[PDB]
């Protein structure tokens, strides 16, 4: 199968900037490579096809240029409207193969997570089930790192995470992460803690309670 | 031979 | 004008085939390739192959040569796309597209052995003993989506992520927070609403403070 590299993963933007997108194929596939726009809960988009030839209706702003092994998606001035998900397409040779996608985002200022541990309810403690949520609110940017350790050791297993997409309102990103034991096991360990760590410091942020 | 985009646009 | 027309949803038990249907109108159902695309959320995109309905040609992507079987019912202008024994790999939407211009809204697949299950709701009141305080709602093993989760009533809107639900050993997880001044909470009461349509059921649990 050809191979399509898209970079960079993730470009953070301000509406007016300018941006490139890159994809280098595997071998060469000529000029048979498409661009495609995925905005949350759509389906995708057919931008460019053809390496340049853009596609009726899609705003002047968007081209698209390159040959052989090396392709070139450009946005002249992003509009708020082009925040989303962009993929490059073969089709010289089947099966069609997809890049893994860079996804444009609106740049804000940095901001740590303000983290939140909850113990399970009692409501949930009266089964014989026992989860242990920690929320990680309103920071920027996405990439982020949570352990949860139990007293003082690292668990991975049984570990729940959920991300929202970019709030459309203050440009942040949340997430949630439930760790799930037996009612049973978390009665036999006393000190439950949620790290995460963000850009934004050199330490963790650590949120623990004592069952 | 497929077109990509021929089926909306030739 | 061209529609593609595929159902939003299909569930099915690990083990048992599910034909997935893409209904064409507006154009000549022979004239165009019908393509099958895999996507699981979050992802990238894969093709899984296309047919000509002229004489029914068809291209597999060989990754799918034992899991996909594509048909059709042109008498009824309709693709479909068989996958045989889902397991939890294959939970994802799929897309039909004709020339990767005109796309359907996609089909969500799940695959769970699960019945039709009402949520355990759980009230995440913070730390006991511990300006804001940050409350939450946990949303437990449920099938299948969606759920409607509201903060009194509706009425408490801002402050709240809700997170997207995550299926995990057949039931899905969902979670939201709720963020609100230290002198509204718990003062003033907040509980957390949740609705079922699958189950018919709506639930309330009022989010008290820890004894």
């Amino acid at each position: 199968d050809i191979v399509l590299i898209q970079s960079p993963a993730t470009l953070s933007v301000t509406p007016g900037d300018s941006v490139s997108l890159s994809c280098r194929a595997s071998q060469r596939i000529s000029n048979n490579l498409h661009w495609y726009q995925q905005k949350s809960h759509e389906s995708p988009r057919l931008l460019i096809r053809y390496t340049s030839q853009s596609i009726s209706g899609i705003p002047s702003r968007f081209s698209g240029s390159g040959s052989g092994t090396d392709f070139t998606l450009s946005i002249n001035s992003v509009e708020t409207e082009d925040f989303g998900m962009y993929f490059c397409q073969q089709s010289n040779s089947w099966p069609f193969t997809f890049g893994s996608g860079t996804k444009l985002e609106m740049k804000r200022a940095d901001a740590a997570p303000t983290v939140s541990i909850f113990p399970p309810s009692s409501e949930q403690l009266t089964s014989g089930g026992a989860s242990v949520v920690c929320f990680l609110n309103n920071f920027y940017p996405k990439d982020i790192n949570v352990k949860w350790k139990i007293d003082g050791s690292e668990r991975q297993n049984g570990v729940l995470n959920s991300w929202t997409d970019q709030d459309s309102k203050d440009s942040t990103y949340s997430m949630s992460s439930t760790l799930t034991l037996t009612k049973d096991e978390y009665e036999r360990h006393n000190s439950y803690t949620c790290e995460a760590t963000h850009k934004t410091s050199t330490s963790p942020i650590v949120k623990s309670f004592n069952r | 031979p497929i077109t990509i985009g021929s089926h909306a646009h030739g | 004008q061209v529609q593609l027309q595929q159902p939003g949803a299909e569930l099915v038990r690990p083990g048992a085939s599910v034909k997935l249907s893409c209904k064409a109108s507006g154009y000549t159902f022979t004239s165009y390739w019908m393509n099958w695309v895999k996507q699981r959320p979050g992802q990238g995109l894969e093709c899984i192959g296309m047919i000509h309905p002229s004489d029914g040609e068809t291209r597999l992507n060989q990754k799918f040569k034992d899991k996909a079987t594509l048909t059709l019912d042109k008498s009824s202008s309709t693709a479909y796309m068989q996958l045989s024994s889902p397991t939890s790999e294959d939970s994802a939407v799929y897309y039909c597209t004709t020339h990767f211009d005109y796309w359907g809204q996609g089909t969500t697949l799940t695959v769970s052995s699960a019945k039709t299950t009402a949520p355990s709701v759980y009230p995440l009141a913070p730390v006991c003993g511990d300006s804001s305080v940050t409350l939450g709602c946990l949303v437990k093993g449920y099938f299948p989506e969606p759920v409607t989760l509201t903060w009194n009533s509706g009425s408490l809107s801002s402050g709240v992520h809700t997170f997207p639900a995550v299926l995990q050993s057949d039931l899905y997880t969902l979670s939201s927070s709720v963020t609100v001044t230290s002198s509204t909470w718990p003062s003033q009461s907040i509980t957390c609403n949740v609705a079922h349509p699958a189950s018919s059921t709506k639930v309330d649990k009022k989010i008290e403070p820890r004894g």
